[PDB]
């Protein structure tokens, strides 16, 4: 019987039978049923009378079983008094010669905190003051200070009965088990044994004895709990720069994360702190202590970087691994993360010296081309390695390629002015072989930006300008870019004139010169020709043209704060962007009312009418997400009464099958046919229901991309900011105005709120409040605001779009 | 008694350089056990052949390693045994950073706080000393 | 009381047998039990795992979980070795766990539990001390 609330009746004919099997199963069946939380007081004067005096262990330990969890419900075959039927011949039970059945006896007796039990449990001390087992001795002081507990902390218990009354504890100290129910509230004289006992322990005993009283002067004494307290104590003496090397708490922590990659991460982490403290710039974050693990002796052998190489990762061990040793490569060593950055990115980044390091996808190569190239914009000292390693890049001379490698550096050329004058040379080669648009692009950059150093130019750009591929962007690229530097220190059959002729013709223009461009006509429709065809005021010259712009990076370009770089290694990154970081008539009246921050719906219910209503009873429902803190419980509702009953409201709750409409209020009286009536106090809504969370802006950003918010409306009362009516009636729809999405000035500057919910619904709740409080001559439609609104199938999208207007609601009765 | 245990050993002068079970190399000095480096891995030491400048270890191969003894640690720290600290002190310019703190934490143990202060690198040491 | 309950799960989605103390959890018991033993305790083959702020200590067992519970703790030793004793005493009632032997077998594993564990204070059992009680 797993539970099954109706069998009571079968259980009175199955405990009396005649037969001690059936017995034994009925009184089982009662245990179960009742465990669960179901039907048991029918059939107790059945269920006591067999089992009563007997020394027969099971029936007794079974009827002992259930005096422990529910003896004071149940009242059939009991009643109340001071011996009843759960002790009274069960002080014979607790005499018995048996230990199993005293013993249980007294366990269960001297477990209950009863009142009408208290004189009985008391002298249950005997069934065990003889100490047959550990376990009689156990069952002793635990049943001592259990009596202890109930109602006796003065003499009724405290000395000893013939042995123990709260002495047990004294007592098993100094014998051969220990275990002290004594933690607090008891002796001081076995407060004071029990350290006595620290040195004469019995083990399971000792962790009984170290809960209550702990701290050691020693080493230890044995034993795993005083092993366990140890660890505690150790760390208190030498607190300093966390535990560093983790003592007696390595055992434990393995477990911590069974799954299986993280405990390696995180003990990769671990071992990283500790090799040294380091400055701790950004990304050079290894504390623990400064020597423990040094770094970096000349005479060490077989030295400390062989581990320090493990944490510099293509994926050399797995993923999660991966992203630990990645940090951790740049957190022991580096200049911040700029020297070590370099280093791993060398490995990682695209040449022609391994192939298991390069691919032909594209976007890859290139963000691993400007992932070196941001530690040299970074730091001055990586443009000297950036620059050759480059060429290497280069040097695999597959279309693409040379592509990637090609649109950073130029990139690079632009912070680093007439530096790397070097590079020009290689970066032409692979130049000819083309079948996209990006090798177009950053080579005729380069080429161009470069033309004082080198003479090639003709040549070199007429195979590909006679040669296709793919030429969108290619035009935006070599538009702003292939005049420059020196007006003419170019010649192959072009020099850097025929170059400013072609690089007219490339952006708009038409004309013979490197056998014509590839194409003319321009990239995305704004960016055109003209500005630049205005431009080489002085013919590709550093003065103020395109070489001015070439040889300058715009705006501040420094570090690795994403300004003209990229922010550490380029795999590691992707897992960093991905951490969202997320945190019978009836009349009722009604108004709602707080007095001493208790809120309730105050309700008055009237009998307008003559007729008999009694049978009157008030109830509050719980409907769904709303619920009853307390229903409204006079009863009234009788010939011409008028009375004020409060029903306690809450608003969060687990649904419930009744209807989900308003606020459902019952009042029941006399009919037959409707018999309970449902009538209404004042308004409650649905988006109660819905459940407020909230989103920072890449969770935000996130759930954008990952369902549309095309949805909008433009609500009144939205003249005002994020912060007044529509923060508060946002509230309401349980809803928040977190980050923004704004791009403020002194023509944009719309509020903008990023906001979230995850209702319970189904879907979660997103929109994005836009203020169009006037920052230009000419409003959308000047104050108000349109709300662009979702929720995950946009079913909650639409309580955002209304409830952002207006809200209130008053009575004064 | 040294506190790291001695898995093999060798004598050194009157110093003691030893294997320990933890795998450090560690070198007994006034009774006191300093370390001199950390091994990596179970390394005992063949001897010491003055002619490679180096101490040879093996492994469990029957091959070589060397790890060259870190002389000018060891006399800083006997130095400071002996309770010529100012003798210690000469040794320093030849101590780098981190090793100069360390050593001065040496220097202070076995007593003499400020001269340990002149020695420690770090600004902290020294403004505890 | 450290130990809140101690319980056999099923992850039927009810507690099939289980052991308040002293009044306190009778309905609650099935719920917390019907729930989090579900999702293997909400664990990933962890032994601790705690949810809806209540520890959790578990041994999966076929569909079924057998459970400690705890919401304090005195020790981390302790709680793992009254399951563990508690684990010695379950297969000799019920021939591993199983929801129907399980069923049939309240009273003797109900027992056990007031017995191992006594107002939340884990006390110890074996399989012979057991005996003397269902004799």
């Amino acid at each position: 019987m797993d539970s099954e609330p109706p069998s009571e009746i079968s259980l009175k004919n199955d405990l009396e039978k005649g037969d001690v099997k059936s017995k034994t199963e009925a009184l089982k069946k009662v245990i179960i049923m009742i465990l669960n939380g179901e039907k048991l007081p029918g059939l107790l004067m059945t269920i006591i009378r067999f089992v009563l005096p007997l020394q027969d262990h099971t029936i007794k330990k079974l009827l002992l079983v259930f005096w422990e969890i529910v003896p004071k419900t149940t009242p059939d075959g009991r009643l109340l008094h001071e011996m009843i039927l759960v002790c009274d011949a069960y002080r014979k039970d607790l005499q018995h010669p048996n230990e199993f059945i005293r013993g249980s006896t007294l366990r269960f007796l001297c477990k209950l905190k009863e009142a009408e039990l208290l004189e009985p449990l008391m002298p249950a001390i005997r069934a065990c003051l003889e100490h047959r087992h550990s376990y009689v001795r156990r069952n002793a002081v635990l049943a001592i200070y259990t009596i202890y507990r109930n109602f006796e902390h003065l003499i009724p218990d405290a000395p000893e009965l013939i042995h123990d009354f709260l002495v047990n504890e004294k007592d098993a100290s100094c014998k051969r088990n220990a275990f002290m129910m004594l933690i607090h509230a008891d002796q001081d004289r076995a407060l004071d044994y029990l350290s006595t006992c620290i040195d004469q322990v019995q083990t399971f005993g000792d962790i009984l004895q170290l809960v209550i009283v702990e701290l050691i002067y020693k080493v230890c004494h044995a034993n795993p709990s005083e092993r366990a307290r140890f660890i505690r104590c150790i760390y208190n003496l030498l607190q300093s720069s966390s535990p560093a090397v983790k003592y007696e708490a390595a055992g434990t922590l393995v477990t911590l994360s069974s799954a299986p990659t993280a405990i390696k991460a995180a003990a990769q982490c671990y071992i990283d702190l500790i090799i040294k403290e380091s400055d701790n710039n950004v990304k050079l974050i290894v504390l623990d202590r400064l020597v423990e693990l040094k770094e970096h002796p000349a005479h060490e052998r077989v030295l400390q970087d062989l581990v320090m190489d493990i944490l510099r990762v293509l994926s050399t061990p797995d993923l999660e691994v991966r992203k630990k040793t990645l940090q951790l490569a740049l957190d022991l060593v580096s200049s911040r993360n700029v020297e070590e950055l370099v280093i791993v990115l060398k490995k990682e980044v695209i040449k022609t010296n391994n192939v298991s390091e390069h691919e032909d996808t594209d976007k890859y190569r290139q963000l691993l081309v400007r992932t070196l190239h941001s530690c040299s914009v970074r730091f001055p000292d990586m443009a000297a390695n950036v620059i050759p390693v480059l060429m290497e890049f280069l040097s695999d001379s597959n279309e693409a390629a040379a592509a990637d490698v090609l649109e950073f550096v130029r990139e690079a050329i632009q912070r680093f002015d007439n530096l790397r004058m070097l590079i020009v040379e290689k970066m032409l080669e692979v130049f000819h072989a083309i079948k996209s648009v990006k090798i177009y692009r950053g080579a005729l950059w380069i080429l161009g930006e470069y033309c004082s150093t080198k003479e090639d130019i003709q040549s070199v750009m007429t195979e590909v300008r006679r040669s296709l591929g793919e030429i969108p962007i290619v035009e935006s690229e070599i538009k702003k870019e292939a005049g420059e530097l020196k007006p003419e220190e170019e010649i192959t059959v072009g020099p850097v004139q025929k170059l400013v002729t072609e690089m007219g013709t490339y952006a708009t223009q038409s004309a013979l010169s490197s056998s014509r461009p590839t194409k003319k006509e321009e990239d995305r429709p704004p960016l055109r020709g003209f500005l630049l065809d205005g431009d080489f005021f002085v013919a590709a010259s550093l003065a103020t043209t395109l070489t001015k712009i070439a040889l300058r990076y715009v705006a501040l370009v420094q570090e690795k704060k994403k300004q003209n770089s990229f922010v550490a290694e380029a795999m590691l990154l992707m897992a960093t962007i991905l951490h969202l970081g997320k945190s019978d008539p009836v009349y009722a009246e009604a108004y709602v009312h707080v007095n001493q921050y208790d809120i309730v719906l105050d309700v008055l219910v009237v009998n307008q009418t003559s007729d008999t209503l009694q049978n009157c009873t008030l109830e509050l429902a719980t409907l769904g997400d709303l619920k009853l803190v307390e229903k409204p419980s006079p009863l009234t509702l009788a010939p011409h009464d008028f009375a004020n009953i409060k029903a306690n409201v809450k608003v969060a709750s687990t649904e419930n099958g009744i209807i989900f409409g308003n606020i459902v209020y019952d009042v029941s009286g006399a009919a037959s046919d409707r018999n309970c009536v449902v009538l209404s106090d004042i308004h409650i809504d649905i988006m109660d229901y819905i459940q407020p969370a909230t989103c920072t802006d890449a969770e935000f950003r996130q759930m954008w991309a990952e369902f549309e918010w095309e949805n909008k409306v433009t609500v009144n009362t939205n003249m005002t900011d994020l912060n007044d009516y529509l923060q508060h009636i946002l509230k309401s729809t349980n809803m928040k105005c977190l980050t923004p999405e704004k791009a403020l000035s002194g023509y944009c500057g719309f509020m903008a709120a990023n906001l979230y919910a995850r209702s319970i619904f189904g879907e979660d709740a997103l929109a994005n409040v836009s203020i169009e409080k006037p920052v230009h001559q000419g409003p959308d439609a000047a104050v108000t605001g349109h709300i662009r609104i979702r929720a995950k199938s946009q079913g909650m999208a639409l309580s955002l779009g209304d409830k952002i207007n207006l809200s209130q609601k008053k009575t004064s009765l | 008694e040294i506190q790291e245990i001695v898995k093999t050993g060798l004598w050194v002068g009157d110093c003691f350089i030893y294997t320990s079970s933890v795998n450090r190399l560690n070198y007994y000095v006034g009774g006191e056990i300093v370390t001199i480096a950390h091994l990596d891995r179970t390394m005992y030491l063949l001897g010491y052949i003055p002619k490679d400048n180096r101490l040879y270890l093996g492994d469990k191969e029957l091959n070589i390693v060397s790890y060259s003894l870190l002389v000018s640690v060891l006399e800083y720290q006997t130095a400071v045994m002996r309770r010529d600290f100012s003798m210690a002190d000469k040794v320093l310019p030849t101590i780098p950073k981190e090793q100069r703190t360390r050593v001065a934490h040496f220097l202070e143990k076995q007593g003499f706080k400020q001269q340990a202060l002149t020695v420690s690198t770090d600004p902290e040491h020294r403004f505890e000393l | 009381m450290v130990l809140l309950a101690a319980a056999v799960c099923t992850k039927a989605g009810k507690a099939i047998v289980s052991r308040q103390f002293v009044e306190m959890t009778r309905t609650r018991i099935e719920g917390l039990l019907a729930a989090f033993p579900k999702l293997m305790n909400t664990g990933k083959q962890h032994t601790f795992v705690e949810t809806e702020s209540v520890r959790y200590v578990y041994q999966p067992m076929e569909k079924l979980y057998m459970v400690l519970i705890t919401t304090k703790n005195s020790n981390i030793l302790e709680d793992l070795e009254t399951l563990r004793l508690f684990s010695r005493v379950i297969p000799e009632y019920c021939r591993a766990l199983e929801e129907n032997e399980i069923s049939e077998h309240c009273f003797d594993l109900i027992f056990a539990f007031d017995e191992i564990v006594a107002l939340g204070y884990r006390e110890n059992v074996n399989l012979a001390q057991i005996r003397t009680f269902t004799e």
